[PDB]
């Protein structure tokens, strides 16, 4: 079975088929892969205004929308590394 | 109700309107549940082009999952 | 079903998922659902890390909807039983 | 019942087939099914001129087809 | 389900479908999967130039049906 | 009837000719599909067309690149057609 | 959990950005299980910050749907 529940109330990272990628925590999904998520920001504006970065906490996400769920090795929360502003945007689903 | 107009548009003239810019004149043979249409002796317009792009002769299968608007009678 | 039960052998088996978005991703197979969405565990981008908006991430759930390809060896599979499933497959969704 | 007896009279009649992209294939129709999937004997392939002529059948997807037409 | 269309049953009402069409017209019936019947039906469509200069970009319709597979909004007019 | 399904099945082990969305072609040998049109081809090869416009001119200059792969599964959402080459 | 959350959230200004990147402010008044809404007091606006109109109730098509940016509450 894969679900996504080893992923609950971890850090996640998220694409959406738009190709934005989201930072955020999974507070819960469905078997479409509707995603409620909270603490949401995005990833390639970061380096340049880190206030700008958080878009918000709490949203609902589409499952229908959602490409791809990572998960990260988050040590407690408040923390996570890396960022990035220097690459060949990523592209969508739709070809 | 919508699909007794659909009904009584059976042998007349209809107009089908795609999303996109397109449509599709002809007389109305019959459709099923899912409104896929069998229409006879079509014209083909595309609507931004400002032309036809085929008349069809017989029938045409047009399937329903394109299909936004269908007009009894035809154009105007 | 035919496409579930082929993915359900290769279970632990080293794959590479190619998307709809042109990200290539190495992975092992951790588990497969009915939509055929992909569960991969000990990531990493190949083509190049050209696409470095995960680093980060180990184990990654992927839409099904999303996959373009799944990349796999020849010694994976038996060619035999997928000749013969396929062949009793379509015979079975028509009828 | 009115497209499953449409399918039953096109059995082997030469027809255009469209697809939602805009490609049109024009051929002798060996099969269909009530999912609109085709397969075309002899199909030629329009767009901007002729992009492709075909040499053994070609199956084409019911999911991706905007129309079938029998050709006159 | 959720919205009964019969307080909706005799006036204009101003319908987004999916394609990017925007229609507007007299709502004289309907069914639970959506499918309108709309009088005095004008269709207007969306080009890049068109935004709030989107009166020029105009099609009269008359009396039409508006199938309810491809229904994305509906709203008051 | 043979449904077109059917007589795709007839084609089962033989080299095929696929036309993808995106401006890509595959052909390769046919192992296995489904009525979604997923399908697991083996020796497949890949070719992806895409346009070079002069920046002057505007004309067009059709270019090409080529990936082959020993096995390989393609979701069937992907596929325009089927034939072979 | 999420439909659960939209039929608990009844009664919440919403934000819902839609396929067509268009806009729609209101407060939830309904949702169903395939998540189609019913909002409350409405503004429609375009991704470029465009203000076309204005309604009391608009119903949105659930498959329509991008995201609901719901309140931090």
């Amino acid at each position: 079975t894969s679900a996504l529940e080893n992923y609950i109330n971890r850090t996640v990272a998220v694409i959406t088929s738009d190709g934005r990628m989201i930072v955020g925590t999974l507070k819960g999904f469905d078997q479409t892969i509707n995603l409620i998520l909270d603490e949401s920001h995005e990833r390639v504006f970061s380096s340049s205004q880190g206030v700008e970065q958080v878009v918000l906490g709490l949203y609902i996400v589409r499952g229908d929308n959602v490409a791809v769920i990572g998960e990260i090795d988050e040590e407690t929360d408040s923390a996570l590394d890396l960022g990035n502003i220097r690459a060949e945007p990523l592209n969508s689903v739709a070809h | 109700l919508p699909l007794e107009l659909v009904d009584k548009c059976i042998g007349s003239r209809i107009h089908i309107v795609m999303k996109s810019d397109k449509e599709i004149v002809g007389t109305l043979l019959g459709f099923d549940d899912f409104v896929n249409m069998v229409l006879e002796d079509v014209t083909e317009f595309e609507i931004t082009p400002e032309g036809r792009r085929i008349t069809k002769l017989d029938q045409i299968l047009l399937n329903g999952n394109n299909i936004t608007m269908l007009v009894p009678g035809g154009e105007g | 079903m035919l496409f579930y039960s082929f993915f359900k052998s290769l279970v632990g088996k080293d794959v590479v998922v190619e998307l709809k978005n042109d990200l290539s991703i190495c992975g092992t197979l951790h588990s497969v659902d009915q939509y055929l969405n992909i569960k991969l565990t000990d990531i990493s981008v190949t083509d190049p890390e050209k696409y470095p908006h995960m680093l980060s991430v180990k184990n990654c759930f992927i839409r099904g909807s999303v996959v373009r390809y799944v990349q796999l060896p020849a010694d994976e599979v038996d060619t035999q039983l997928l000749q013969d499933a396929a062949r009793k497959e379509a015979l079975q969704q028509k009828q | 019942q009115t497209p499953s007896d449409f399918l039953k009279q096109i059995i082997g009649r030469p027809v255009v087939v469209k697809l939602n992209s805009g490609v049109d294939y024009r051929g002798v129709l060996a099969c269909l099914d009530g999912y609109m999937n085709i397969a075309l004997e002899q199909t030629e392939e329009y767009v901007n001129g002729q992009l492709k002529n075909k040499y053994g059948d070609a199956f084409i997807r019911g999911n991706n087809v905007l129309y079938i037409s029998t050709q006159k | 389900s959720i919205l009964d269309l019969s307080k909706y049953i005799d006036k204009t009402i101003r319908v987004k479908f999916q394609g990017g069409r925007e229609a507007s017209g007299i709502l004289k019936g309907f069914d639970p999967l959506l499918n309108l019947v709309l009088d005095g039906t004008i269709e207007y469509m969306r080009d890049p130039d068109d935004q709030y200069k989107l009166t020029e970009d105009t099609r009269q319709l008359g009396l039409v049906v508006c199938r309810g597979t491809s229904v994305v909004l509906i709203c008051p007019q | 009837v043979e449904e077109p399904l059917d007589l795709i099945r007839l084609s089962l082990d033989e080299r095929i000719y696929v036309k993808m969305r995106n401006d890509r072609e595959l052909r390769g040998r046919l192992h296995a599909y489904d009525q979604h049109l997923n399908m697991i081809l083996g020796d497949v090869e890949e070719t992806v067309t895409t346009i070079e416009i002069d920046e002057e001119t505007y004309e067009e200059i059709y270019k090409s690149t080529k990936r082959n792969i020993p096995m390989l599964f393609v979701r069937g959402d992907g596929v325009v057609l089927v034939a072979p080459p | 959990l999420p439909l659960s959350l939209l039929k608990t959230a009844q009664n919440h200004p919403m934000l819902v950005e839609l396929k067509n990147g268009e806009t729609y402010n209101g407060h939830l008044v309904s949702c169903d299980n395939w998540m189609n809404i019913n909002l409350r007091e409405v503004i429609c606006t375009s991704r470029d910050g465009d203000k076309f109109w204005r309604m009391p109730e608009c119903y949105i098509r659930g498959s329509t749907i991008k995201y609901l940016r719901i309140p931090d509450e």
